[PDB]
DNA sequence: ACGAGC
DNA sequence: AGCGCGT
């Protein structure tokens, strides 16, 4: 859920 | 939700 | 270097 | 109760 490199 | 921001729900 | 969403 | 990742 954290998009830090994927947003998912 | 998703699993993937499971379902709504399961 | 990071946890979101009925 | 129920789970996914890439720059
Ligand atoms: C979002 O909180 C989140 C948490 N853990 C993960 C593990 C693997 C792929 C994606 C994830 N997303
Ligand atoms: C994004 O592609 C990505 C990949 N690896 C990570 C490791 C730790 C924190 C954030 C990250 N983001
Ligand atoms: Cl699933
Ligand atoms: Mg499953």
């Amino acid at each position: 859920x954290a998009x830090v490199x994927a947003x998912v | 939700t998703x699993p993937g921001v499971t379902x709504p729900g399961v």
